């Protein structure tokens, strides 16, 4: 039961998410191999994802994490890029669909840099690029990133 | 690594962040976009 609320470009909530997307673009060591060559985005659509069931599921977990982390959730707004964005907005994030051989194990990965999450939109290392043109640096095909509430709680530092 | 280490709720890779339970993230905003061709 997911509702998408289309935000107007003149809405401050749209502009806030727009600016976080544009301002967190970085130069990448792969020189654009994974996510393409760009300094900015064409922001076409920002929709608020409204799902009561998935939100209560989130806030319930957040409370449990707070009580185990000195009454603080350590909540962060972070980007997620994935070929499975359509499934995530309808059924929620699902650890059961995580690849076991990730750098930090079978987990769901987030970035504070939009350009980092952009590298995973078409798969690991940008996969084979956009479906139509097989181009990781495609300027034509429309991409989708999630800007997510993430409860980190007590976060284990790893190199 | 299958779950968070004991007493922990996430991993900070160094910066990327990893959770091991789907219910610890909510996909609040769906952003449709293109990467811009540099002029
Ligand atoms: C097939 O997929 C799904 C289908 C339905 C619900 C959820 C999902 N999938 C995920 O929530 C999901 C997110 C991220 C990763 N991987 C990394 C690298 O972060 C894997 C699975
Ligand atoms: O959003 C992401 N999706 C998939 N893999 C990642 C790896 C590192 C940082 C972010 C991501
Ligand atoms: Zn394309």
């Amino acid at each position: 039961g997911t509702i998408l609320i289309d935000l107007s470009p003149d809405d401050k909530e749209f502009q806030s998410v727009e600016e976080e997307m544009q301002s967190t673009v970085r130069e990448h060591r792969d020189g654009g191999h994974a996510g393409g060559i760009f300094n900015r985005y064409n922001i076409l659509k920002i929709q608020k994802v409204c799902n009561k069931k998935l939100w209560e599921r989130y806030t319930h977990r957040r409370k449990e994490v707070s009580e185990e982390n000195h009454n603080h959730a350590n909540e962060r707004m972070l980007f997620h890029g994935s070929p499975f964005v359509n499934a995530i907005i309808h059924k929620g994030f699902d650890e059961r669909h995580a690849y076991i051989g990730g750098m930090f194990g079978a987990g769901i990965y987030f970035a504070e840099n939009s350009s980092k999450s952009n590298q995973y939109v078409y798969g690991i290392g940008g996969g084979t690029g956009c479906p139509v043109h097989k181009d990781r640096s495609c300027y034509i095909c429309h991409r989708q990133l999630l800007f997510c509430r993430v409860t980190l709680g007590k976060s284990f530092l790893q190199f | 690594m299958a779950h968070s280490p004991p007493g922990h709720h996430s991993v900070t890779g160094r910066a990327e962040y990893v959770i091991y339970r789907g219910e610890q993230a909510y996909p609040e905003y769906l952003i449709t976009y293109q990467i811009m061709r540099p002029e």
